[PDB]
């Protein structure tokens, strides 16, 4: 009823989610930037629990 | 008159020749600039 309604999305109410720029932002030909030190996990500390684990 | 024709369209023939070595010369020096380009690319591939 009016519950369904208002947790579904009405795919008119926004403009499909449109993006800036009619077309995709130009990029560097190479551009890696690998980064990715961390990949999720993180929180708890490692270092406290290894000398937990010692 | 045969040698002078020969002679004539050698001559063409060289000139066209020589500009093309120029031209070939040229395109070889935006070859070496496009790999100068590439060593620069593979360099900052190289540090990152």
């Amino acid at each position: 009823p009016i519950l369904k309604r208002t947790i579904i999305s009405k795919r008119k109410a926004p403009s499909n989610n449109e993006d800036e720029e009619i077309v995709k932002t130009p990029r560097k030909l190479v551009n890696y930037v690998p980064l990715k030190i961390f990949n999720l996990g993180d929180s708890f500390d490692d270092t406290i629990t290894t000398t937990v684990a010692k | 008159v045969e040698a002078q024709d020969e002679l004539q369209q050698l001559k063409e023939d060289i000139n066209s020749r020589q500009s093309k070595i120029q031209k070939y010369k040229d395109d070889t020096i935006y070859y070496e600039d496009k790999k100068k380009v590439y060593l620069e690319n593979i360099k900052k591939i190289e540090v990152n």
